[PDB]
């Protein structure tokens, strides 16, 4: 339940706050939404134990 | 945009999800090594059965970025790591037929039975009791039918089963772009892209053929003398000018010859620098062990342990109720987590094995901040050779006296220093010609040099021509004499002892004229010495990302195997070696004279 943002197009501005859950597109080919090759959701998982 | 960037966050995102599922895969076979209860059985598989699927379809996904565009060595050396195919490039049958042979050949090593004929009522197993009569027993003709009984019977039923397995593993290795499967053994030492450091797949033999020539000199003398003491032994079995009958060799296949200290001893008046009774009568517990072996890494420079690996480690035997695989094994669980699962008992030599499995620690704990990928040793030759370093130094006089184990009043002599230099020669210089005969006849079958009918000539002969060791009788084609050891009936690469062995005395010698020694190597110690740590984690936090020659160039100061430092080790039994061989003849023939 305690994600972090791995990956961004740009880096933050001071005291800024980002909760789109936009796929993050790294490719040349548009994502669509859906989880793919080259197309990863951005927030992940702090899986502690 | 370009391919390097979606090679970066392809990475990224598999090196998280790597962590987090091996963490998960690594703690369910804890949990079922240090429990072996049934709910820990299937959930050590369902954990392994994720972890293989993941690397699976991550390997499926990663096979798409071409490596030739991407020139960053970091990403390069992952992404090989990664795209490997292993047995998936065949089709599903052949794949299911191979993977159905390596179980069918784990299940007959394992569970394979061989006794007396007219009494079989009961009968005896490999693992308890063959290793006992081969390596204890005095007797000829007992050791003779012991040997040559399950060598038969496991030869006899593993034949068609390697001619199977030879054969799937070309093909193997050959749809993945390689000579044969003993080239794809020998990718593990290639390096590429890197200018002056560069090593090829096809110069391991040469290299490994250099180091050997220097070494038969010196092996030849320990093989003169040894057959002396076995003739003192048996008196009419072994000829002067021959070899050594197979079966006397003191383990099962010859690999050790460790134990003949008892016959081969050179001052057998003078006692040994065992100090158990100083550890029993002092009250060390198995604490106070691993609490020195930390005082010795926190001597020479290294971290400590962390605060984890003293809670979640088992390291006393935890009881009838309970039970556990007693193997000494040193586990990088990661996300920070290293652990020692050891059945420790009161003994000099769980101490020196304390130390050694310290040194994995230390090492995987050095390499921790690295990709996940490259969290592994620069070769499968570093990672054994930096707990041996730390086994060679705890054993000395020195260290032994400097933390109260060994009197301050001991005198060392040089009958005892014979003792443990000989001592060391029966494990470390016995194992050499074993290893590389057995690896240069599995490259040459692989290769397709040695004929399919042809096979137990070309290895006797090779036993006759480089080890020195005849066999009894003659064996036809009809046995698998090779696939008895357990190393090559279960898909296991052996040049890994032989590359360790050499590595081992190349980092004391590096580590021994860093801490300013001035006398033989054999009673160096690295504690105290901080150069001498700092030269060592140079070459210990890398891990997988350099070259194993830029690591070794980090230590030795140089960037090929040497063979030096382990004949300047044994100089002095070399010395004692020649005095002592004037009678006798060092050498041997090839001919059949003892049997
Ligand atoms: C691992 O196996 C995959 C699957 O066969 C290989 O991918 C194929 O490679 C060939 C040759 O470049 C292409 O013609 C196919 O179109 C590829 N198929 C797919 C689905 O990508 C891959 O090259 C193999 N990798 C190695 C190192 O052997
Ligand atoms: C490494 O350094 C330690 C600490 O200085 C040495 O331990 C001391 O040894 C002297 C020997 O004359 C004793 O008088 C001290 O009481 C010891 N101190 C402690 C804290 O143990 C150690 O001998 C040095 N050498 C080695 C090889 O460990
Ligand atoms: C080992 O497994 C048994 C199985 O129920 C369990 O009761 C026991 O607590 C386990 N031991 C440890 C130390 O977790
Ligand atoms: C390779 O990539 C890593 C990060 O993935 C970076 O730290 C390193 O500097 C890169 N090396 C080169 C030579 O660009
Ligand atoms: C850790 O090492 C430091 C020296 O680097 C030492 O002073 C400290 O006592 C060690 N920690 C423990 C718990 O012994
Ligand atoms: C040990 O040294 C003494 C004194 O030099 C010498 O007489 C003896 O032969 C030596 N023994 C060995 C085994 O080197």
């Amino acid at each position: 339940n305690y994600l972090y943002r791995l990956f961004r197009k740009s880096k933050l501005k001071p005291f800024e706050r980002d909760i789109s859950t936009e796929i993050y597109q790294a490719g040349n080919k548009p994502c669509n939404g859906v989880a793919g090759p080259n197309c990863y959701s951005p927030l992940q998982s702090y899986g502690f134990r | 945009s370009t391919i390097e960037e979606q090679a970066k966050t392809f990475l990224d995102k598999f090196n998280h999800e790597a962590e987090d599922l091996f963490y998960q895969s690594s703690l369910a076979s804890w949990n079922y090594n240090t429990n072996i209860t049934e709910e820990n059985v299937q959930n050590m598989n369902n954990a392994g059965d994720k972890w293989s699927a993941f690397l699976k379809e991550q390997s499926t996904l990663a096979q798409m970025y071409p490596l030739q565009e991407i020139q960053n060595l970091t990403v390069k050396l992952q992404l090989q790591a990664l795209q490997q195919n292993g047995s998936s490039v065949l089709s599903e049958d052949k794949s299911k037929r191979l993977n159905t042979i390596l179980n069918t050949m784990s299940t007959i090593y394992s569970t394979g039975k061989v006794c007396n004929p007219d009494n079989p009522q009961e009968c005896l197993l490999l693992e308890p009791g063959l290793n006992e009569i081969m390596a204890n027993s005095l007797d000829y003709n007992e050791r003779l039918w012991a040997w040559e009984s399950w060598r038969s019977e496991v030869g006899k039923q593993l034949r068609p089963l390697y001619e199977e397995y030879v054969v799937l593993k070309n093909e193997m290795a050959r749809a993945n772009h390689y000579e044969d499967y003993g080239d794809y053994w020998r990718g593990d030492y290639e390096v590429n892209g890197v200018d002056g450091y560069d090593y090829s797949r096809g110069q391991l033999i040469e290299d490994v053929e250099h180091t050997f020539e220097e070494i038969k000199p010196l092996y030849e003398h320990l093989h003169a003398y040894v057959r002396a003491k076995l003739m003192n032994a048996y008196p009419s079995y072994i000829s002067p000018i021959g070899c050594l009958p197979a079966h006397l060799l003191g383990d099962m296949w010859g690999r050790f010859w460790t134990n003949l200290y008892s016959l081969t001893v050179p001052f057998g008046q003078k006692p040994n620098i065992d100090v158990t009774d100083a550890m029993v009568d002092q009250a060390w517990d198995a604490q106070r062990i691993f609490k020195e072996a930390e005082k010795f890494f926190v001597s020479v420079g290294l971290p400590n342990m962390t605060q984890g690996f003293w809670e979640n480690s088992m390291l006393t035997d935890p009881g009838n109720v309970q039970k556990a695989v007693c193997h000494p094994t040193a586990w990088d669980l990661g996300k920070g987590d290293f652990r020692i699962l050891m059945c420790t008992k009161v003994t000099m030599d769980d101490f020196l094995t304390a130390h050694h499995e310290m040194g994995h620690i230390q090492y995987d704990m050095a390499y921790a901040a690295q990709p996940f990928l490259l969290r592994n040793g620069a070769n499968e030759g570093f990672h054994e050779a930096v707990g041996e370093i730390m086994s060679l130094s705890a054993a000395t006089p020195k260290h032994l006296k400097s933390i109260g184990l060994l009197s301050p009043d001991f005198q060392e002599d040089n009958e005892t220093e014979i003792n443990f230099l000989l001592k060391q020669a029966l494990t470390i210089v016995g194992t050499l010609p074993f290893t590389y005969m057995l690896e240069k006849w599995r490259w040459m079958v692989f290769k397709g040099e040695i004929p399919k009918d042809q096979w137990m000539k070309k290895w006797w002969e090779m036993k006759r021509e480089i080890v020195g060791v005849v066999e009894p009788v003659p064996h036809d084609e009809t046995y698998c004499d090779p696939a008895s050891l357990f190393h090559v009936s279960n898909d296991y690469s052996f040049i890994r002892y032989y590359t360790r062995t050499l590595y081992q005395f190349q980092f004391q010698e590096a580590l021994c004229q860093a801490a300013k020694h001035e006398g033989p190597l054999h009673k160096c110690d690295i504690s105290n010495s901080t150069e001498a740590g700092q030269k060592l984690f140079n070459m210990l936090r890398l891990g997988k990302s350099e070259p194993w020659t830029l690591a070794l160039e980090n230590v030795v100061g140089a960037k090929n195997m040497n063979v030096r430092p382990l004949l300047n080790y044994f100089e002095p039994l070399f010395t004692w070696l020649k005095d002592q061989n004037k009678n006798s003849f060092v050498g041997w023939s090839t001919d059949w004279s003892p049997y």
